[PDB]
């Protein structure tokens, strides 16, 4: 009978011993606390296979760090995934990555779990914050694009090691952007609709000119291959960041660009309205004595 | 469920801890003994395992870094020494100063934006995250993440009738003529008349097998006016969302 509060006391000293703030891991769950001790040590022995000022490293983070094993286990989730996800570190450490995730991307990280060993892709992650930091229940979750970045390996049996960061939504933007960055209005089959003024200093185009165009007809062709996979994740998640590509200039030339796209919803019949691009230029104008396109040419 | 999930719990912890690997309630005792035995500073090599990122605090004013992560000599192949001492106006791109002067200019407000550095002229892109902490500083995580043109082959880009749309630099050492003067001419004008037709039937079968890579050779005409023969491999283009006709893209190779 005494075994009990025996049992609770060793079980309040095992949350208290791992590495966690005293509140969350004096009120938690007994298979919540395994789940936790369990994930914690192996993601030490992932560690320590790997490496054989906190706050500053979390903080200066637009995304989340989580190690996923090959079975889908979270094994360990970075403190600040709630700032971004809304479910907190202890929420989802232990769970499986197909639980929180769309199921149609699914495959997709389960054909990125297996087996070079860079990873770079897309994925809909469970989200329960809004823009307003109000934190919502999980029967109400909204999905949220994260573009995973890292590796895979083989820890002695296989592990994810991903940095996840969320894609901004153009309208709610907490960081500042530069004079070499410009916004972008399409349709959804990624024709121009509107773009910024800033295109002009930028790119040379005239804003109204571009408006009607397909932008297919505006990067250079040696990108093709990133720039439909953009558009094709930007069509299946709703959220999309490009690689660096090759924007053809007004006069000859072209723009080096990074461009984050979001399809977009009227809010009153809730249908895909448009996307909205955030474009990073990248450099200036690159082999301006050398023009690509008939859109060039024409422009003397 | 819950009986069973529990004990593959304690199963998994007594499998995970070694110094007991068997008792019950003990286990949970040991596993405190054994976390007691032991998370800071694995946190950056995470963060350079998945992101291949470095720290860097660097002063909001002058540039001049006041500290730089080790992990800066893995991304950039340059010495700690290198960075610890000078400015980021220094380690990046001369046309990326202005910039850097927008995202430095003054508050925990983040920043993120992309800067081409230099790494040990070479320069590759970086992406850096951070926010705006007084010590005025800007901490911050960089990290790292075809130019063909710029010769056997050229890929260019057509409408549906042949006319140069777009063509890659590639042209000027293949065909030997300025992108000015294949743009806006159709295809079959530099095309030996004796193929001209097979020409045309491609560029009508590859609309009609639409998505699908045909192959025809023909003579091309070339600015030193000479018949140069030239495989030309072409499918069409469709807009991933509407399935829109975009352009037919055809790779033409000296043969
Ligand atoms: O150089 S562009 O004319 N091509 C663009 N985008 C584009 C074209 C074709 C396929 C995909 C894309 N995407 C890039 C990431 C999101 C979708 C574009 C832009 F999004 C903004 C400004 C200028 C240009």
């Amino acid at each position: 009978r005494c075994r009990r509060s025996k049992e609770t006391e060793v079980f309040y000293e095992l949350a208290h011993e791992l590495p966690l703030p005293h509140s969350v891991s004096s009120h938690l769950d007994k298979a919540s606390i395994m789940r936790l001790a369990i994930s914690f040590l192996r993601t030490h022995k992932l560690l320590s296979s790997v490496c054989s000022m906190d706050n500053l490293y979390l903080k200066a983070l637009e995304g989340f760090i989580a190690v996923v094993t090959q079975d889908g286990d979270m094994i360990f989730l970075s403190e600040n995934i709630s700032k971004f996800m809304g479910l907190t570190q202890v929420e989802l450490t232990g769970h499986s990555i197909f639980d929180f995730t769309h199921p149609c991307d699914h495959e997709e990280i389960r054909e990125n779990l297996t087996l070079s060993t860079e990873r770079d892709f897309f994925m809909r992650m469970k989200c329960t914050v809004t823009n307003r930091g109000r934190t919502v229940n999980l029967k109400s979750a909204t999905w949220k694009v994260l573009h995973c970045t890292g590796q895979v390996r083989v820890y002695n049996l296989s592990c994810l090691i991903i940095m996840c960061e969320p894609i901004q939504h153009p309208s709610h933007m907490d960081i500042p952007l530069d004079s070499k960055t410009f916004l972008s209005r399409h349709s959804m089959d990624m024709k121009f609709t509107y773009c910024d003024d800033r295109i002009l200093e930028l790119i040379g185009y005239h804003p109204e000119e571009l408006l009607g165009r397909s932008a297919y007809e505006f990067y250079h062709a040696l990108d093709s291959e990133n720039m439909t996979k953009s558009h094709q994740n930007l069509c299946t998640k709703g959220q999309v960041v490009s690689g660096q590509y090759r924007m053809l200039a007004k006069h000859g030339g072209y723009v080096w660009l990074e461009t984050q796209g979001t399809v977009i919803y009227n809010p009153r019949n809730l249908q895909p309205q448009c996307i909205m691009c955030v474009n990073y230029v990248l450099s200036e104008i690159e082999k301006n004595d050398v023009v690509f396109s008939m859109d060039q040419t024409e422009s003397l | 469920r819950r009986r069973n999930k529990m004990t593959a719990y304690i199963t998994e912890l007594s499998d995970m801890v070694p110094t007991c690997s068997p008792d019950k309630l003990t286990i949970l005792r040991m596993a405190v003994s054994h976390m007691k035995s032991l998370t800071d500073q694995e946190l950056k090599h995470l963060i350079l395992e998945a992101a291949d990122g470095f720290l860097f605090i660097v002063s909001c004013e002058t540039g001049r870094v006041v500290y730089v992560s080790d992990s800066v000599t893995p991304v950039l192949n340059q010495p700690q020494s290198e960075w610890f001492g000078s400015t980021l106006y220094d380690q990046v791109h001369p046309d990326d100063v202005d910039k850097l002067r927008e995202q430095l200019s003054t508050m925990g407000s983040r920043r993120s934006f992309i800067c081409r550095m230099r790494c040990g002229p070479h320069f590759v892109v970086v992406h850096c995250t951070g926010y705006i902490k007084a010590w005025f500083c800007l901490v911050a995580i960089g990290r790292l993440q075809n130019c063909t043109d710029m010769p056997t082959e050229f890929i260019s880009r057509h409408n549906i009738e042949g006319i140069f749309t777009f063509v890659d630099h590639r042209c000027v050492a293949t065909v030997g003529y300025q992108p000015q003067e294949l743009l806006g001419k159709n295809i079959v004008e530099f095309c030996h008349p004796e193929d001209q037709q097979l020409l045309r039937d491609s560029f009508q079968q590859v609309v009609k097998l639409k998505g699908q890579v045909l192959s025809v050779m023909f003579r091309f005409r070339s600015k030193t006016r000479e018949w140069l023969w030239m495989r030309t491999s072409s499918f069409t283009f469709q807009n991933p969302y509407s399935d829109e006709i975009e352009y037919i893209i055809c790779t033409n190779t000296n043969v």
